[PDB]
RNA sequence: GCUUGUGCUGUCUUCGUCCA
């Protein structure tokens, strides 16, 4: 397989993926990101939204 | 002439005096229970998968020191002097334990009861880890997680604590005489008074304190040792007191014999 | 020819000294070797 | 790590009481008395199961690398 | 942007705390790797002037 | 790297003999033994053994060096008596004492328990 | 292991295999082609293998 | 003189044990547009000026595999450079040498077991291999302790 | 060149007897074996 | 410091990995047992031999 | 008929060990 074929697989896979705990550290941390961007832009309706993303993603065990 | 007499007796210890005996024979007794009896103990490990979060030989160092039982061990062979080709069942046994931790929850504790024997002489009662009761579950040996196994085969081996002390039947010999110091081997240090500023033998309650006004014996020598033998499981008090007479008999009449070859 | 295992979702596959070294599923670029098949053998001493 | 199986200075096995002394301090004895409890008399004994620290439950608590 | 990702990088990776060409008459030991060996020693060197 | 084997301690190699047993000509009637794989265990025992027979007049030993499992007895007897003549009474009567000493170490087991 | 292949498509076309009637007895079906359809990930071999690729 | 006696049935139920843990690290360097280093298994035939160790511990990837022993000098991590190859093709039919070999040893002094071995990529785009190897220290006579 | 060079072997006789080990030298009879587990490596006639 | 730095003493083949010296001659070389070190050197010739066992013992 | 291969960088920097 080339790079981009395994690239392709990879993210196909990762549409199929249900849930992966290492993917979803990556998300929280892709999603905290976003979260300071949107609070540095003073954008005050953004960042509900990924508060509240957020707030679903998380709460583990 | 030697007498013995028993004081306390249990199957993993016994307190008893000895009267009549030199201090050298009570000493190399000692000696020999600590060091010369031979017991039944796991030598070499087979690791087949180990997935743990321990090092391999942490575990196989852990399989060492876990006694068993060793009741049968005398009509055992020692593996270097035995004829055989590999191991066979005169001169080893074979345990296996194979653990795993099922579901994605929780922790698996590895206990010395999962030990199978599987192989080892016939009708002779060795191999099997020792246990206090029938529901204790022994001594802990890993810890398990959700998709960690441990799969190893065990090779047990007679030997004597002089090569490892995992070997030894014996933890700790009290032994002690004279509590009233009356022959003065010993000089108590002290501060104001020697004799308030030291504690009294447990065993001084068994001999007459000596009188103020008697002056010290240049004649007398040790004469009674009290000692307590306590054993691990692989054998019992007696048992390992008894070998250890044994083998101290089997020294003598092996210099015996080598005297009397000399010729 | 030889086993790998992934350094995130501990999957297992094989490689050809041809392909890309990554993760098959995941796409994980860090791989490690499996445990040999030779007799492993202690003193427990 | 994981406590030992013998106790290094005379090697009594100390490795089946580690269980019943937490179970012990879980009902509320002192140290000293679930020691006492589990017939430690020695010193020696007593330092092996009073000083030991179970690091793998740390270890534990990473995820497994093979499956 | 090479210029400041390799400055940086340089000083940092051998602790000489100036100018790659100006290492010769130039501060040295400003970085050093962390040690490691236990972790009193860790907290230590991380508390060291 | 340097670590001897363990088992060298008790086992004895082929050709190393067990006991070697040379003459002392300073003092009459004296030899010294040398015992192989041997410690302080079958040593102390022997010496205070022989150290009570009228007919011994010196007995000792020695280990050289603790690395080396060995030690070496001295043994000055009498006119009339052979000091290897002595050994053997000595081993034959510590054999008896520790029969003796199990036999009624037996008794007072079955009797206790 | 070679479901997710480009080519898989293609390659699976026109084969025979065993197939599961489930109404039992195995029979074989000759493959008209393959469809991918969204929302129907299933367990392949275990829970984490899921799958998006139907054999038609 | 600051000497201590250490009991020999403490230290054989486990008293100050240790672990030990040494990692090695190699790469494949790129000199050309062409020229590659190539983690591989020498063979005495296409690669010149081998060491003296052994290379039967290697896999056909040339990285051995966690689980096996090794002593000094053993080689565990194989790597071979091109070369342009010299008048051998006056006729050599499968043993004229194209490589030099560049493998990486263990260390003389040091043996033990291979723990974990890794395989990644740098940030150039080469391979990059770690091989990690676990002993165990038992104390011994010479060895320094403190209160 | 003998055909027992780099290969897995047991030792079925001696102080050694039941351990794997790996041939590392063979001269005459003499045998270099190293130990798995023992860090060491030790001489043993080609009998054993 | 000073010519009691080097002696020459004769060897004894013994197990460990540690030099072993009697105590009464670590004052010239003013050495103790917590950590030190100390080289060795082998003569290679009759006459090095000779002159290390008849000037510098 | 089949035969075993024969070696290693340099220059700085830092942290340490035993004396002093
Ligand atoms: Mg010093
Ligand atoms: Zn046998
Ligand atoms: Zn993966
Ligand atoms: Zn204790």
């Amino acid at each position: 397989l080339s790079n981009d074929e395994v690239n392709s697989i990879v993210k196909m896979k990762q549409s199929l993926s249900s849930n992966t705990g290492f993917n979803t550290v990556l998300k929280k941390a892709q999603l905290q990101e976003e979260l300071e961007e949107a609070r540095d832009a003073h954008d005050h309706e953004r960042v509900a939204r990924i508060e509240a993303e957020l707030k679903s993603i998380g709460a583990e065990s | 002439e030697p007498k013995v007499n028993i004081i306390n007796a249990q199957d993993d210890e016994v307190e008893l005096m000895l009267s009549d005996v030199n201090l050298s024979l009570a000493n190399s007794l000692r000696r020999t229970m600590l060091a010369e009896v031979p017991t039944l103990a796991i030598d070499l490990v087979e690791i087949k998968m180990n997935t743990s979060v321990l090092a391999d030989e942490f575990i196989s160092h852990r399989l060492g020191l876990i006694p068993l039982v060793s009741e049968d061990v005398e009509e055992m062979k020692y593996s270097r002097d035995c004829t055989c080709e590999d191991y066979c069942d005169e001169c080893s046994v074979v345990l296996e334990l194979s653990a795993r931790h099922e579901g994605e929850e929780g922790t698996t504790d590895v206990y010395s009861s999962s030990l199978i024997k599987v192989s080892g002489p016939g009708n002779l009662n060795v191999g099997e880890p020792v246990r206090r009761d029938d529901y204790d579950q022994g001594i802990l040996l890993c810890k398990l997680r959700n998709h960690q196994e441990l799969n190893i085969r065990c090779i047990a081996k007679k030997g004597i604590a002089k090569e490892h002390a995992k070997w030894s039947p014996c933890s700790a010999i009290a032994f002690e005489y004279d509590p009233h110091n009356k022959l003065k081997h010993t000089d108590f240090w002290f501060e104001v008074d020697a004799k308030k500023e030291w504690p009294d033998s447990k065993y001084a309650t068994w001999e007459e304190p000596p009188k103020p006004g008697e002056v010290f014996d240049y004649k007398a020598k040790p004469n009674r040792f009290y000692m307590t033998v306590e054993t691990t499981g692989s054998l019992k008090a007696n048992q390992v007191f008894s070998r250890g007479i044994k083998t101290l008999q089997e020294k003598l009449a092996n210099v015996l014999f080598e005297l009397e070859n000399s010729r | 020819g030889v086993k790998y295992t992934c350094g995130a979702c501990a999957h297992n596959f094989s490689l050809n000294k041809s392909d890309p070294v990554r993760c098959k599923e995941c796409g994980h670029r860090v791989i490690y070797k499996a445990r040999t098949k030779r007799m492993i053998q202690f003193d427990a001493r | 790590m994981i406590i030992p199986v013998r106790c290094f200075s005379c090697g009594k096995v100390v490795g089946d009481k580690w269980d019943a002394y937490l179970r012990l301090l879980e009902e509320g004895k002192q140290e000293g008395d679930a020691l006492d409890e589990l017939k430690l008399k020695r010193y020696c004994c007593r330092r092996m199961v009073l000083t030991h620290v179970d690091l793998i439950e740390k270890f534990l608590r990473y995820n497994p690398l093979e499956k | 942007s090479t210029t400041i990702t390799s400055g940086l990088k340089y000083s940092l990776a051998t602790g000489n705390w100036g100018e790659q060409k100006k290492a010769m008459s130039s501060r040295a030991g400003v970085s050093q790797v962390l040690n490691r060996y236990t972790y009193s020693s860790t907290l230590s060197h991380l508390r060291r002037t | 790297m340097n670590a001897p084997d363990r088992f060298e301690l008790f086992i004895l190699p082929d050709d190393v003999p067990k006991l070697k047993i040379t003459p002392d000509s300073r003092v009459p009637n004296c030899i010294i033994i040398k015992f192989e794989r041997e410690d302080h265990t079958l040593a102390n025992l022997l010496r205070e053994e022989l150290a009570l027979y009228p007919d011994v007049t010196f007995v000792a030993y020695k280990v050289e060096h603790p690395l080396f499992a060995n030690f070496v007895m001295r043994l000055q007897t009498e006119e009339g008596t052979r000091p290897k003549q002595a050994l053997e009474r000595a081993c034959a009567s510590i054999i008896n004492k520790l029969k003796t000493l199990d036999h009624k170490f037996n008794e007072e087991w079955n009797i206790k328990n | 292991k070679y479901w997710y292949y480009p080519e898989f498509d293609d390659v699976v076309k026109g084969m025979y295999l065993r197939l599961n009637t489930g109404s039992s007895p195995y029979k074989v079906v000759e493959v008209l082609g393959s469809q991918r359809i969204k929302g129907s990930a299933y367990g392949l071999n275990s829970k984490e293998n899921n799958c998006d690729m139907y054999l038609k | 003189e600051d000497s201590m006696i250490m009991n020999q049935s403490s230290i054989d139920r486990g008293l100050f044990r240790s672990l030990f843990f040494r990692s090695y690290m190699d790469q494949e360097k790129r000199f050309g547009i062409s020229i590659v280093e190539e983690f591989e298994k020498p063979t005495r035939a296409t690669t010149l000026r081998l060491k003296h160790g052994t290379y039967e511990k290697l896999d056909e990837d040339g990285l051995i595999a966690p689980g096996v022993r090794v002593s000094g000098d053993d080689i565990i991590i194989g790597k071979t450079t091109p070369i342009p190859p010299d008048t051998e093709e006056l006729g050599q039919r499968t043993k004229y040498h194209t490589k030099r070999d560049a493998s990486t040893p263990l260390r003389s002094t040091e043996n033990g077991i291979v723990d974990q071995v890794l395989l990644t990529t740098n940030q150039e785009g080469l391979k990059f291999v770690k091989v990690r190897m676990r002993t165990t220290k038992v104390p011994q006579i010479g060895d320094k302790f403190a209160s | 060149r003998d055909p027992t060079l780099n290969k897995t072997v047991k030792i079925r006789q001696g102080g050694y007897k039941g351990k794997i080990g790996i041939v590392k030298e063979a001269n005459g009879d003499r045998f270099r074996v190293e130990l798995h587990n023992p860090n060491k490596t030790i001489p043993i006639p080609c009998s054993f | 410091l000073h010519k009691m730095s080097m002696m020459a003493h004769r060897v004894k083949v013994m197990p460990y990995s540690t030099f072993r010296l009697n105590l009464s001659v670590t004052s010239p070389y003013n050495a103790d047992f917590d950590g030190d070190e100390m080289n060795l050197h082998v003569p290679q010739s009759e006459e090095t031999r000779a002159e290390l066992s008849q000037l510098c013992a």
